[PDB]
């Protein structure tokens, strides 16, 4: 249906929460909070995210709409463009009380967003899940369920930058040459896999399977990417700006050299 | 999901049943690779027989062209409405794999059409099904491809993505190589530079220190 | 979004300029290749946890 | 006079203008100015006329300035070799086209200029530099 | 009055006439407006001398070109005014050795 | 390709070689030599520096500097015409067979950009060529003429990542 | 035991303000640890301020000799930078947010104050300056903090810094180290009056168990992000600022040398770090195409 663009924030915001829950109380507990961004027609992106507060009674939870509504007024003086899309929690799959929280959430927006994270997981992807509430009739009663989503991470260089510098905790070209020696590294890594696997398909070690080798075939169909002619007009009309602007570089710097040397030069030989 | 509802519909059937799900199979929208259909035992098994058109038809519905139903127009069985529309898609396909930039006179050579307004129609329905994706410039006739499905391959086309990967391998491997070697020399220069600027700070000094007397 | 000219007669809609589109366009390469290794990675465990203790290990 | 000037009309507006030319050649204090005044309000008509155009045709120019299209031809080539007015006569169809200038070429070339003029002066400056520390000079003898 | 009163009702209506184009016909224009050619001209020039329309006129074709694209103008400047200035301090600097 | 080995051989040859004064030989070689690769003004001073000897003695070498003014004060029909007149050993016969292909190319890249609309007689005079002939050539390089006025019109025809490195370890020094 | 930073403390807390050590020198706080989140939260906010300066609060609290901080939320004020003590014109914001964060968890009072500096540079101005003591004779212990996203985005570094002031009438001793920084003409006067007054301390950056956890698989889609994305038409109005600054630095420097100290050699590192950017942005885009646009058959 829509798409989604997650931002880290919104993850490191949800981790957190967790860890800041689990250390003042001695034991993993399930968090609930709210995820605020923007939307533009069937573009969903989720930008921040808040905390919420909920009261357990018996064995239903509930969200305290007062305070969600304290906390709205709150933030829409901050962020004026940023609205409510939905809400987060921590645990495995669904659940029936999360399914019974996405109502008392749903009667606030027409169409909430639920995104569930795993702080304790077992494989070797993210473990954010993205779900939308689908409604049904079966058997003479409604019931609502869940339906997946798929979700890309957004791109901005100062949220780029901020999360590389986190991630990585310890000449200038030398240390911006190594930021793209760990992202080609990748490329590479993964390349020569699909080639690999490729190769043990042909000479046979693996079911033959069409569907991985005609996606195959069209990510080699993909290349060169865009060589149109005015792309090589484009591109050399960057090349020779900056190539101008280093030439008047060298000129200042080869200037200033000159400025040195003269004055060191009017010291000893000077005979007025 | 349909081509495994078709093959799982075809898991006994044979002779005149088969050829029907054949031509169901082919008309069905949705449908525009047909791979696993083609690796059948009795499908395979049609060419012995009368009715080895229809296994002609489904090769060329997975690796022809459109233009290819010109020569073998008189021998094929006859195609239907929406077959001839697949077909068409399928060709349009074919043409994008290999350019990213269709000029509008090779579309309407091949594709068979005589108006500007059936072609942009037919390209229109086409990006509908989400088979490519791209964008129509009239004024200078092109059609500018982003995103193009894959189509089937036969067994002898498998070297081919093996050739152009290890381009790519290769590729990425040669500009590690030249980055951390365009690293060693930068530090190597920032290393020299200050090297040599403090033996001229160390002499100058020891200048200035004997000059004492 | 776009402009009107009369003299012809055209009326034009976004341009989608060269080097923002060849930054989209990389971006849904790369988006195609992890997809592809997700799906290798997914049809094929035991051989794919070989493979990649075959060249980190290396 | 002001009126039509003002309004864009100079096909009466310079008529008039030229109607009372010698009577101002009388007054004692304008009379040394009326030929500086006259030649710089025309100046100013031609610039204003070619403004709004980007290709205006020179036979509706000459004919709105009471003038021939051949001695039109020689004022704006006057008016356009000094930095006035921005055009280009195509004398083949009599049509003053607008020309623009392009800001990156002209960018390149005089920022290649500068740096072909920095390196002489930088040569001809460490030549200077070593005869001046040989001290090679000219006697008088 | 009457005079002033139906021109001002003409200059709101082609400002808004001229606001899609780029590259518009006088003919054109002088359909919309109950005028002829040589009056939608003279308009046309009127309201460009006082800075309403940015565009220029095209007679020869009988056009009206908007003024619509604006390129990088303030990158070029600053070049050009960076080397303005290194073309006089290369100067103060070798006159040092006179 | 190799005349100008033979030049430069020629030139080292009138250097060093002679006590002062080279053979005719080298000297007309070196003469018509400069004139095919078009330095006009090395070749009027080699005419002005030869002895007045060799040239009252041999006159042949007085001929090559009849095709050299043709060059000289651009005339193409002079330089066909003057090329046709004399003869010698097989010295010159090479370097007066490629000095005609060098000038009939340089009148063909001379009217392909100087002129948009020449009449087909100038054109004729300009390659060296009968203009019967000149016009049927044309149209295979897909120049358009125009019959029954004369009016041929002329048609146009790995080390990136090292240098930044460079300029960047100079700035930052 | 990372996690152990998390912890929260009420009573060691009550006590470490209660015996209140930095009163005795003037010279205590010496280190500034910073959270991930805090960090990310801060860079996100400034650069959604455009090219104006935003501020807000960040909470925390103390450790030995350390400042550390653990969140930050934004206030809603405009105009920073010009009037003295700004945050009080959202004061009762502070009390309703803060007593909104008690409730669910969040326990660490406030510690310190953040804005930011698009385009010139980290450090105190006048006013700044004069808002930091404020807050440091009212709200003491407290640490300012400044921003400058652009800068981020342009060398590619995080460019933060936390300063803390000296008291009126105390002579600081020394300390004269005065590591270069850019500084626009417009405002070269504020930096060099205010100067001496206060100090920076010594930035450092901490992450939970977690986060560690999720960044390292998180760097498995985010690859994408860092060989699809142009460096040189992002911040393309930031070098034209740059040369206009540069371009009329060079015309003091010219008039001094036709004649504030050796102004030929700091315009020169300024052209220098403007160049280097350039040239770095234009590397990326070279290995983009020798990766991408060098496959064909
Ligand atoms: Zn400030």
């Amino acid at each position: 249906s829509v798409s989604v663009a997650l931002h880290p924030l919104v993850i490191l915001n949800i981790s957190d929460h967790w860890i800041r829950m689990r250390s003042q109380e001695g034991r993993p507990v399930q968090v609930i909070g709210a995820l605020i961004g923007k939307q533009e027609g069937r573009n969903i992106e989720v930008m921040n995210s808040f905390e919420l507060l909920s009261h357990t009674v018996e064995e239903k939870i509930i969200i305290d709409k007062e305070y969600y509504y304290t906390k709205e007024e709150q933030f829409k003086q901050v962020f004026k463009e940023l609205e409510f899309l939905g809400w987060y929690t921590t645990g495995g799959p669904p659940d029936p009380s999360d399914i019974h929280v996405h109502k008392q959430v749903c009667e606030i927006i027409e169409s909430p967003l639920f995104l569930k994270l795993n702080p304790m997981t077992k494989h070797t992807d993210l473990p954010v899940s993205v779900f939308e509430s689908v409604i049904d009739i079966i058997n003479g009663e409604a019931t609502m369920l869940f339906a997946e989503l798929t979700y890309t991470l957004a791109t901005e260089e100062a949220e780029r930058i901020g999360v590389d510098h986190v991630a990585r905790m310890t000449s200038t070209v030398a240390e911006h040459l190594i930021a793209q020696h760990s992202a080609i590294k990748m490329l590479h890594s993964r390349v020569k896999l699909i080639l690999e696997y490729v190769k043990a398909s042909e000479a046979g070690e693996v079911p033959f399977n069409h569907e991985i080798l005609r996606e195959a075939y069209a990510l080699c169909h993909c290349l060169p990417v865009l060589s149109t002619d005015k792309f090589k007009t484009d591109f050399y009309d960057q090349c020779n700006d900056v190539g101008l602007m280093a030439y008047l570089g060298t000129i200042t710097k080869t200037c200033n050299t000159m400025n040195q040397f003269v004055n060191k030069f009017n010291v000893l030989y000077d005979r007025q | 999901n349909l081509l495994e509802q078709f093959i799982l519909l075809a898991k006994g059937t044979s002779g005149s049943a088969l050829t029907a799900l054949i031509s169901q199979v082919l008309e069905a929208p949705g449908v525009y690779v047909f791979g696993e259909l083609l690796e059948l035992a009795n499908v395979q098994e049609l060419a012995e027989g009368a009715n080895a058109a229809y296994l002609q038809l489904l090769n060329l519905f997975a690796y022809g062209t459109y233009p290819d139903y010109i020569a073998n127009k008189e021998s094929l069985p006859e195609l239907s409405t929406a077959q001839q529309n697949k077909l068409k898609h399928l060709t349009i396909v074919s043409l994008a794999s290999r350019m990213k930039c269709i000029p509008y006179s090779v579309l309407l050579k091949d594709l068979e059409m005589r108006n500007l307004r059936e072609l942009e129609d037919l390209i229109i329905e086409a990006v509908y099904t989400d088979i490519i994706q791209g964008k129509l410039d009239q004024r200078n006739q092109l059609l500018e491809v982003d995103f193009c499905i894959g189509r089937d391959i036969r067994k002898k086309d498998i070297n081919n993505i093996v050739k152009t990967l290890h381009e790519w391998c290769d590729g990425c491997e040669a500009v590690l190589l030249g980055i951390e070697q365009q690293v060693l020399r930068a530090n190597q220069y920032k290393e020299n530079h200050n090297r040599t600027q403090q033996q001229v700070e160390a002499e100058v000094t020891n200048i200035k220190k004997t000059l004492k007397a | 979004n776009g402009f009107i000219d009369q003299i012809d007669g055209i009326v034009h809609f976004e341009t989608r300029e060269a080097l923002p589109t060849w930054d989209k366009q990389i971006q849904s390469l790369c988006f195609q290749v992890n997809n592809l290794l997700e799906k290798i990675s997914q049809t094929a465990p035991e051989w794919t946890a070989q493979a990649m203790e075959a060249q980190m290990a290396q | 006079i002001i009126f039509k000037f003002y309004e864009s009309k100079y096909a009466s507006c310079l008529k008039m203008l030229d109607e009372m030319k010698d009577n101002l050649l009388l007054d004692m204090y304008l009379a040394p100015h009326v030929r500086t005044l006259y030649t710089q309000i025309r100046n100013r008509a031609l610039i204003q006329y070619f403004s709004p155009y980007v290709s205006a045709d020179m036979h509706r120019m000459a004919a709105a300035f009471n003038t021939t299209v051949a001695a039109l031809e020689d004022e704006l080539t006057q008016l356009i070799l000094e930095g006035l007015i921005s055009a280009r006569v195509d004398s083949h169809s009599k049509i003053l086209y607008a020309r623009d200038v392009d800001q990156r070429s002209t960018t390149f070339e005089k920022s290649l200029l500068m740096g072909k003029e920095f390196q002489r002066r930088a040569k001809a400056m460490m030549l200077r530099a070593a005869v001046l520390r040989n001290q090679i000079h000219v006697k008088s003898p | 009055h009457i005079e002033e009163l139906l021109r001002n009702i003409r200059t709101q209506v082609l400002i808004k006439l001229i606001k899609p184009y780029t590259r518009i016909h006088i003919p054109f224009i002088s359909k919309e407006l109950n005028i002829d050619v040589a009056d939608v001209e003279s308009l046309l020039v009127q309201c460009i001398l006082d800075n309403t329309i940015h565009g220029r006129i095209d007679q020869v074709n009988q056009l009206l070109e908007l003024d619509h694209q604006k390129r990088g103008g303030a990158r070029y400047t600053a070049l050009d005014k960076w080397t303005n200035q290194l073309n006089s301090l290369n100067q103060a600097v070798v006159s040092k050795l006179a | 390709f190799s005349f100008k080995k033979l030049l430069d051989q020629c030139e080292n040859q009138e250097l060093e070689a002679p006590g002062g004064i080279a053979t005719p030989p080298v000297y007309g070689q070196l003469l018509a030599l400069y004139l095919l690769h078009n330095d006009m003004n090395n070749a009027r001073y080699l005419w002005k520096r030869i002895p007045p000897a060799i040239k009252s003695a041999n006159s042949e070498l007085g001929g090559i500097w009849s095709v050299g003014q043709r060059i000289w004060q651009r005339d193409f029909p002079g330089i066909y015409t003057t090329i046709n007149a004399h003869q010698w050993s097989e010295t010159v016969q090479p370097i007066m067979e490629a000095l005609r292909d060098a000038t009939r190319r340089r009148a063909f890249a001379l009217v392909s950009q100087a002129y948009t609309s020449i009449i087909a007689d100038d054109f004729a005079a300009f390659v060296g060529l009968p203009v019967e002939e000149a016009v049927k050539g044309i149209l295979e390089q897909g120049w358009q003429a125009d019959s029954t006025t004369r009016m041929v019109l002329p048609r146009k025809p790995e080390q990136q990542l090292a240098r930044l490195t460079d300029y960047v370890a100079f700035l930052e020094n | 035991s990372i996690d152990e930073i998390y912890k929260y403390d009420k009573k060691q807390q009550q006590e470490i303000l209660a015996a209140k050590p930095w009163t005795k020198d003037h010279h205590y706080f010496k280190y500034c640890k910073i959270s991930a989140l805090a960090l990310l939260k801060m860079v996100m906010h400034a650069r959604s301020g455009g090219n104006l300066e935003v501020m807000g609060l960040m909470l925390g609290k103390v450790d030995g000799e350390t400042m550390i901080i653990m969140d930050s939320f934004a206030l809603p004020v405009e105009g920073t930078e010009t009037r003295v003590n700004a945050q009080a014109a959202a004061y009762e914001y502070m009390a309703a947010y803060i007593e909104n964060a008690k409730q669910v968890g969040r326990l660490e009072n406030a510690i310190g104050w953040y804005h930011s500096h698009p385009g010139y540079g980290c450090w105190l101005s006048g006013i700044d300056v004069s808002t930091q003591m404020l807050n440091q004779q009212f709200q003491e212990p407290f640490v300012a903090v400044v921003i400058d996203p652009t800068r981020t985005i342009s060398a590619g570094k995080v460019n933060l810094g936390a300063f803390r002031t000296y008291p009126k009438g105390y002579k600081p001793p020394d300390e004269g180290p005065s590591e270069y920084q850019t500084i626009p003409l417009n405002k070269i006067e504020d930096f060099g009056v205010h100067c001496k007054q206060y100090y920076a301390l010594e930035v450092s950056y901490f992450k939970s168990s977690l986060d560690r956890k999720l960044l390292e698989l998180l760097w498995n889609k985010y690859w994408v992000n860092t060989l699809s994305s142009s460096s040189l038409l992002t911040n393309a109005d930031y070098t034209t600022g740059q040369v206009f600054d540069l371009s009329e630095k060079l015309e003091q420097s010219e008039a001094q040398l036709g004649r504030s100290e050796d102004k030929l050699a700091k315009a020169t590192r300024d052209s220098c770090k403007t160049t280097i950017e350039a040239i770095h942005g234009l590397m990326s885009q070279v290995i983009k195409d020798k990766l991408f646009n060098q496959i064909n058959i």
